């Protein structure tokens, strides 16, 4: 059962984790091996591998796609994600989730290790992540819905990069200094 | 929010599939009625199951046909008796 | 492998039995033998296993049997149950149902009571 | 005994298909792989 | 056949061939999630006929 | 690959799906960049074009993928040089041909 | 000069059985005896005796399948097994092969578990 | 051919064992780390033995206390002659 | 090759004594016998064997020794070790293990008073041994 | 079975890589122990060993004979392969073939090496032969179908010498040098 949570979270949903285009990734069915308590637990944990799998379906709509060669490359920016900026953006999320896919790597080895682990054990192992998504997330959405473009993307980014929790801030940070790796080229290109 | 996702969709395919299940069932009698094969819903859904479970339709139909002929002449048994 | 709790051959078999006769399964015990014979006995494959070839049988027998608007009523339902997908096994019910449908015209042969001779 | 026992390593070979002994279960190659001898057995 | 049937059990099985290689797999729910699954198949739907599959090892996969 | 399935084969060590897919992730996303770029310079090449035009159209396709990954910065590395490598052998020919005719007058 | 020890058609017969089944010879005795009944029952001749008219009908029959290419590949294989001539029964091989054609297109009838009831 | 299957097993559920008290031994010693207790694998071993084969736990424990000062009692002496 | 047996308490205590000291049985006769008198008339029937006062205790030390996440990861670990069924009298291991367990804080390099308190456990003397 | 495939790749046909005159290296038949991807990965390198049978055949057909004094050397040109250009194109593919035989021979020490070695090892260093062989194998093919005679072959060869595989140009430029270290042999002693 947990190799196929993890899937879920790694993306592969299941017959028991399903899918919904409008809904996210939610427990498809009451299992009989579980207690409705532990179903509502795992749902619960589920609402932040919804929201991991709908940031990978952003990712996939922001870097995975080709960029249409409209002539005009800076309104590419706006309906769908391009520019420089936009690509950035999106190897920073992806760098941002590249630790949670290694937590998730290590928790399917550690309950491979111990039959005797339950649900809650990865419950608290993962918990951590299930307090960091959401923030980036709702940025990710602030950034999509404001359809910022070019560098006004990275002063959403700073503004954004103010909040007040901790590793939010720290990941943020991590955006923020790809961001202005790409700024900084791009002054280098013009200096 | 987060919880009710599994047994509340649970929920939802039961419903959906039961409303199927209604529909298919449905559609087969109209079809039992215009073929006028005398079949009842209990009877139609054991042929229902026994054919999902792979029974090959000849020795069904055969098992069927053989079945209703011997609980004929039993009738006829028992009525002559009686 | 979603084997629903498929109540056991024998089950269906003594379930079937006792609806057809109307009678309790300890009524039934050599009628479900036989029953158990027959249905161990290998059978030829069917006639036909294409839904649109038994379709388009039962449209012609019905046509033939002077029933057109069953034969209609029955492509229509044809139509709407491989719409609706729900079973899997779609030519094995149809051909399960073409070889049980009766022309209504011709008088059932009441089976005479005399098969009860030889049981004894 | 137990300890002289203790001084013994097992294989870290885990399987999902397998929970009650991790102890590894050796996959045992298969097509030219497992070596001469097989290749002499299927000759 | 029998050296080379034993070789064959111990060469890794035939699994990819399709006589259907039945191998022991552990029966714990963490382990058996398939075959749990199946039952929870088989135990919610009436209407669910099981289909064949084929059990593939997740090396072999 | 070739790695990975030795890896396997030794057995020593629990593999699994996920740390594989995980392992070849870079090697996919390259690959996904480059289906990508050669979808674009010779899948959208009709068939019924001239070998120059075919060329040229690869080309250009090459060139604006060269600088989508330069602009696409530190990220792209292993992609920018994938790209570099490609656009440098498909230059060789053409460079020679260049160079043929510079050197002898003649456009061989 | 000791022709291999060509085991006698029953040995050959259980030692098939035994590799179709995927057990040792002991576990198919119930299976051996089956076959034993079965090799020993009277067999009607087989339709076609000419090498040239099987390959025709096995052409005819993949083109009804619409396998008009396997139909040729199999009157090519034939041609080049009549000129072979290794095997002694040409048109016995080929009614077996025939006999043994399985149609792709049509979606196998999963056995019923209920089969396994006359196999005891 | 049957006979081959027990000893094989048998043998590989006492390496199991050994693998499980080599893991088991391991834990301890990790509880031994946290805690400061000073204990090598060796000793760790002997004194696990000790419990196993039945010896007192509170005799165990002052018997212990009195071997670890008595060591160190003899480490001392060894380091003040030396 | 070794098989696990009930081994005479001599071969164990020499062992024992063997590490401790670092010399060979001849260079700890004296030590052996002092211990071997100690030892040799001393059964706890008086231990009572809970695992949970063991537990508990070690808990109170490592919260003493501001060692919470150790603690937590102690309760992991005997939790670990139930889930094995490799020991049977782990109430004598956990004893001896916490009566030889140093405090690294005794971190630092001392430890705060010592007041023992009546929380103390069991007396299993209750029982006619 | 690995010293069995190089045998077949060193020209020692077996009963699973069956030579055939007209169908060359080919596995004979599907066996039931081997899946279904390794059977289409042995018939790449049946492939591949196929070709390297046929260039050894050709060595053999235009190099493997004793040169009949026969007096008139012009006819020979005609039917047979012949001429001096002949043995040096011969020369040439057979030390093309030399670095093959190497790689074969550290192929085969490897597999001494690691008896647990599988095919993908083999695919993935034959891969280099595998591409270059296919190359000269149709420029011989095209050589002996036009029945190129004398030097009007090297011209073939420079035509073929356009190639694209960097690997195949070297060769053919390796050729070439012995086809013209010939003719100017020849052209030293006219002048």
């Amino acid at each position: 059962m947990i190799h196929e949570l993890l899937l879920a979270l790694s993306g592969y949903p299941g017959s028991i984790f399903t899918w919904n285009k409008r809904s996210g990734l939610q427990v498809s069915q009451d299992f009989p091996f579980l207690h409705p308590s532990e179903t509502s637990v795992l749902n619960r944990l589920c609402r932040l591998g919804t929201d991991y799998i709908r940031f990978t379906e952003f990712i996939e709509q922001y870097t995975g796609h080709v960029q249409q060669q409209d002539h005009h490359p800076s309104q590419q920016g706006q309906g769908g994600l391009h520019g420089i900026y936009l690509r950035a953006f999106c190897t920073g999320l992806d760098s941002v989730l590249q630790p949670y896919r290694q937590a998730l790597l290590d928790l399917e080895q550690e309950f491979l290790g111990d039959p005797h682990l339950s649900i809650s054990h990865v419950n608290y192992f993962l918990d951590q992540f299930q307090l960091l998504f959401p923030s980036v997330m709702v940025v990710v959405e602030q950034i999509k819905s404001q359809k910022i473009h070019g560098c006004q993307i990275l002063e959403t980014v700073y503004k954004h990069s103010c909040g007040g929790l901790p590793p939010v801030r720290s990941a943020l940070e991590k955006i923020l200094a790809v961001c202005h790796g790409v700024m900084y080229k791009q002054l280098s290109a013009w200096m | 929010m987060a919880s009710s996702s599994g047994a509340g969709a649970a929920a939802a395919a039961a419903a959906a599939n039961l409303n199927a299940v209604r529909e298919t069932m449905d559609v087969l009698l109209e079809i039992s009625r215009i073929l006028n094969t005398g079949l009842d819903m209990e009877t139609l859904s054991i042929c229902v199951r026994l054919c999902e479970q792979g029974i090959n339709p000849e020795a069904l139909s055969s098992v069927i046909k053989e079945l209703r002929k011997a609980t004929e002449a039993l009738k006829a048994a028992e009525n002559m008796t009686s | 492998m979603a084997t629903p709790d498929q109540k056991s051959p024998n089950v269906l078999l003594q379930n079937l039995c006792c609806r057809i006769l109307g009678r309790s399964e300890a009524d039934v015990a050599q009628q479900f033998q036989y029953a158990v014979r027959v249905i161990g006995s290998n059978f030829a494959p069917t006639v036909e296993r294409d839904e649109f070839l038994v379709a388009e049988k039962i449209k012609k027998e019905l046509i033939r049997q002077r029933r057109e608007a069953d034969a209609a009523l029955f492509s229509e339902l044809h139509r709407k149950l491989h719409s609706q997908g729900v079973l899997k096994n779609k030519w094995s019910i149809l051909y399960l149902l073409l070889s049980l449908s009766e022309d209504p015209r011709r008088q059932p042969s009441k089976v005479s009571s005399y098969a009860t001779l030889f049981a004894q | 005994l137990w300890e002289a026992a203790l001084t013994y390593e097992a294989s870290k070979r885990r399987c999902w298909e397998r929970v009650g002994c991790p102890p590894g279960h050796r996959e045992e190659p298969y097509l030219t792989e497992a070596g001469r001898d097989a290749f002499d057995k299927f000759c | 056949p029998d050296d080379r049937s034993w070789l064959e059990h111990h060469v890794v099985h035939q699994y990819w061939t399709a006589r259907p290689s039945q191998f022991p797999h552990s029966l714990h729910l963490h382990s058996n999630l398939a075959a749990v699954w199946d039952q929870h198949l088989y135990s919610s739907d009436p209407l669910y006929v099981p289909d064949d599959r084929v059990l593939v090892t997740e090396t072999q996969v | 690959l070739a790695e990975i399935e030795k890896c396997i084969i030794n057995n020593d060590t629990t593999i699994t799906l996920a740390i594989v897919v995980d392992k070849l992730a870079p090697r996919l996303s390259q690959l996904k960049v480059l289906h990508k770029v050669f979808s674009t310079g010779v899948a959208e090449v009709p068939p019924d074009t001239r070998n120059v035009v075919r060329a040229s159209h690869l080309l250009n396709t090459l060139y604006k993928a060269i600088l989508e990954y330069d602009n696409v910065g530190e990220a792209s590395e292993q992609t920018v040089s994938l790209l570099f490598s490609l656009w440098v052998e498909t230059v060789r020919p053409y460079l020679q041909t260049v160079d043929e005719w510079i050197v002898h007058g003649h456009l061989w």
